[PDB]
């Protein structure tokens, strides 16, 4: 079809852009003097994220921090600069876009486009949950950026409504690449967020793009049911009900939508949608999907259900409250080896 | 209900990523 092939078109132009960067990455692009440091808008893994402002040109953005040693600690040298490297190549309507990236004795620095709204995970616990209709136009965004991405063979490891932030129109914003990776081929690493997690990872097996799309099915459950699929107090539990192969669903679900997710939480990659013969295709059409114009939503043509209410630039309302902690750079550099590409 | 098992367990606060 004419519809597909226009897809493939711009996906295949798409690919020559990424490589162009992806095998000419930028690097020191700006300074931590450069800004004002204002509030802590969440925390991750070993990093932070603040609210900061660009001296310069007035602007504010969204700084993620990490302490170098904390990372070679941790072993993620590897997925830090995997992170960067694949952030500032990518370039599609709903990823967080990375303004400037710098490090300095003692942290790794990546600036990008401060988004207002606040996380997915927020509103979604405070209303409960999420109708058919709102669910399906985030999935949809959701859809069009694995699809993205995948072309590109990257797996974006992590997909969860805290790593899903809500802009000005509605519309949403991956955040969190720390996990990404560009293979062709298959991954063994142990990570991602236990409720999320495929069970060939938790059965350490080796996998493919296909741990994405089960987790779209995590997320697009949790959406509508306003809870997990496979929820538990310690992950040892939530581990045992994901290999199980056991999902039920709330009596308020269509009989689309558990068709969907019984396709999508589907332990057999050889039949989980996404890892098959029509690749994505069989998720665009299917019929909970029948409503959703694509291109119209690819575009930001569409009306989003929910426009988070931003009063003021710099306003960090939708978001909690964290202890600020103070910076601190050496007066000595920390692992430099490690961290040259930075 | 499950939504009230949900509410009630430890795990309806942020969640963090694990690694090995
Ligand atoms: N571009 C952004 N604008 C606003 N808040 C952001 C942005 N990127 C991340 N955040 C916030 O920071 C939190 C944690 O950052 P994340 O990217 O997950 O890194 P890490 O897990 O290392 O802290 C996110 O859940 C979100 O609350
Ligand atoms: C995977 C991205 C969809 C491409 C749509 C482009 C509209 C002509």
């Amino acid at each position: 079809g004419s519809e597909q092939e226009s897809v493939k078109e711009f996906l295949a132009k798409a690919k020559e852009d990424f490589l162009k960067k992806w095998e000419t990455p930028s690097q020191n692009t700006a300074q931590l003097d450069q800004f004002d440091r204002i509030k802590t808008l969440g925390t991750g893994s070993f990093g932070r994220v603040m609210l900061v402002k660009h001296k310069e040109s007035g602007n504010h953005y969204a700084m993620k921090i990490l302490d170098k040693q904390k990372v070679v600690k941790l072993k993620q040298i590897e997925h830090t600069l995997n992170e960067k490297r694949i952030l500032q190549a990518v370039n599609f309507p709903f990823l967080v876009k990375l303004e400037f990236s710098f490090k300095d004795n003692s942290n790794l620095y990546m600036v990008m486009e401060y988004v207002a709204g606040g996380e997915m995970f927020s509103h979604l616990r405070r209303i409960g949950r999420f109708s058919e209709p709102h669910a399906r136009f985030y999935a949809a965004q959701i859809v069009l950026t694995f699809e993205y991405l995948h072309s590109l063979d990257l797996i974006y490891r992590d997909l969860k409504p805290e790593n899903l932030l809500i802009d000005q129109q509605g519309y949403i914003q991956v955040t969190d690449f720390g996990f990404a990776k560009r293979v062709k081929g298959r991954t063994w690493t142990l990570c991602g967020t236990p409720e999320y997690l495929a069970p060939e990872i938790i059965l350490s097996k080796g996998y493919n793009k296909a741990v994405d799309w089960w987790a779209l099915g995590v997320l697009i459950y949790e959406m509508a049911a306003g809870y997990p699929p496979f929820f538990a107090d310690e992950p040892i539990q939530i581990y045992e009900k994901i290999v199980s192969g056991k999902v039920r669903f709330p009596s308020h679900f269509s009989s689309d939508l558990k068709d969907l997710l019984r396709n999508l939480l589907q332990v057999d990659l050889t039949k989980r949608f996404g890892n098959l013969k029509n690749g994505v295709n069989d998720i665009k059409n299917h019929k909970w999907f029948a409503t959703t114009d694509w291109i119209a939503i690819y575009q930001r043509k569409v009306e989003a259900p929910f426009i988070p209410k931003f009063k003021g630039p710099g306003d960090t309302s939708n978001f909690d409250d964290y202890e600020e902690e103070e910076i601190r750079v050496s007066i000595n550099e920390k692992c430099g080896k490690e961290f040259t590409e930075f | 209900t499950t939504y009230a098992d949900f509410i009630a367990s430890g795990r309806t606060g942020r969640r963090a990523s694990i690694h090995d």
